[PDB]
């Protein structure tokens, strides 16, 4: 319409993530408005609104992840967990998130730190505004 | 006004999975106003320039792989491994699209997509952002 | 201007029937979900996309159901029956066109319906206005 933001972003480093790190979506597919940043792997939200945020994230292993929500300092608004013997997995997340201008939306890793990001198995993050206020 | 509008929801009901290495077929739809998804040819074509999400939902119970596809090119793989269980493969991307570009989904040597009674596979999209 | 759109979770949820209770609300613009019995209504007709991400340790199958006038209408399932005690994450969503007064929400297998409950990881259910009709 006029306030046309939405991103999409993949992984692709093979490097693993300790507790509590920002999970970085370095390679961005889509990121209308500039509102995500590739670097940090944060969305930080310039107009206030309605916003969705999804991810599909493949794995050889255990998998939680925290979807986190705030200003400088964040708190986690639910956590996801997906586990695997032995066995690749594709597991997915979603959360609709009513958000204030300088409000930051990331995934962050926990002890169940098994994912992958590559060729043929993708781990991608996206988010887009529903509604401006 | 609906022509100004995108959305479709299409499903996969048969029993036999797709071809190896194929283009994957929804051959039954549950909305689908503007007729962007064609059921003949397994492809969406872009009526309407601007920002779409895409995202399936597909039920195996062996190994599968989804590829999407934007204008020939490979977008993004997700794939699923199981055994005689069923599970859900999926996978999701938005993409800012010009008029007559194409999107569609494919396996490739892992292609089963034969849910247990009461498990479907689907494929939606919808335009948020027309330009 | 139409808004609707809701994010609800589960963690203290009332049990009972085959329908999927999320009783903790995150996100709920128009208030059209109701928390108690797990029914998003339809003020603003139009299309809608709903989705699920909801985690199971056994077997679980799970529907999006919606009704029109009270009569029920059945649509599509999403099943994981890996069976082995271990996190796996169902999902499934789809596009519903929808008229004022439609109600919709989540229904289990009878025969297949393990939910977690707990506090490691999180279910979740969201829907929103695609645009109006
Ligand atoms: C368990 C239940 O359904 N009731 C809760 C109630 O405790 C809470 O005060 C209210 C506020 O949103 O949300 C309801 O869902
Ligand atoms: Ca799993």
């Amino acid at each position: 319409a006029t306030q046309k933001i939405a991103f999409s972003a993949t992984r692709t480093i093979n490097v693993p993530l300790r507790r509590d790190q920002t999970i970085r979506f370095d390679h961005v597919i889509t990121n209308m408005n500039n509102n995500y940043e590739p670097r940090s792997g944060k969305f930080t939200c310039k107009v206030p609104g309605l916003y969705y945020f999804t991810y599909h994230a493949s794995s050889r292993g255990n998998l939680c992840v925290n979807l986190m929500r705030g200003r400088e300092r964040a708190q986690k608004v639910v956590t996801f967990c997906d586990y695997a013997y032995n066995t690749f997995q594709v597991t997915t997340g979603g959360m609709v998130l009513k958000l204030e201008q300088g409000e930051n939306v990331f995934l962050q890793a926990t002890d169940k730190n098994s994912l992958l990001g590559m060729e043929g198995a993708n781990s991608i993050f996206s988010g887009f505004l529903l509604f401006p206020d | 006004k609906q022509k100004f509008q995108s959305v479709f929801t299409v499903t996969r009901q048969t029993h036999q999975p797709p071809a190896p290495n194929s283009l994957i077929r929804f051959n039954a739809v549950l909305t689908n106003p503007q007729g962007d998804y064609d059921t003949s040819t397994g492809k969406f074509t872009c009526k309407v320039p601007g920002l779409y999400y895409f995202v399936y939902h597909a039920s195996h119970t062996a190994n599968l792989c989804v590829l999407l596809y934007r204008s020939g090119v490979k977008v993004v793989t997700f794939c699923g491994h199981t055994s005689k269980t069923n599970q859900v493969n999926s996978g999701g991307v938005l993409l800012r699209l010009q008029v007559g570009e194409e999107v569609w989904l494919a396996v490739n040597d892992y292609y089963d997509m034969v849910g247990i009674q009461g498990s479907d596979s689907v494929f939606s999209g919808f335009l948020l952002f027309p330009d | 201007q139409p808004r609707p759109a809701f994010s609800a979770i589960r963690r203290n949820p009332p049990m009972g029937g085959n329908v999927v209770i999320f009783d903790t609300v995150i996100t709920n613009q128009e208030e059209p979900y109701q928390n108690h019995s797990g029914r998003f209504v339809c003020t603003v007709p139009g299309y809608y996309y709903f989705t699920f991400q909801v985690l199971s340790q056994w077997e679980i199958c799970l529907s999006i159901v919606s009704s029109s006038r009270g009569q029920v209408r059945r649509s599509l399932g999403f099943c994981d029956t890996t069976n082995k005690g271990l996190f796996q994450v169902v999902s499934g969503g789809m596009v519903l066109q929808l008229q004022q007064g439609d109600q919709v929400w989540v229904e289990k297998d009878p025969k297949k319906g393990h939910i977690y409950q707990g506090s490691e990881a999180d279910s979740v259910f969201s829907g929103f206005l695609i645009f109006p009709s």
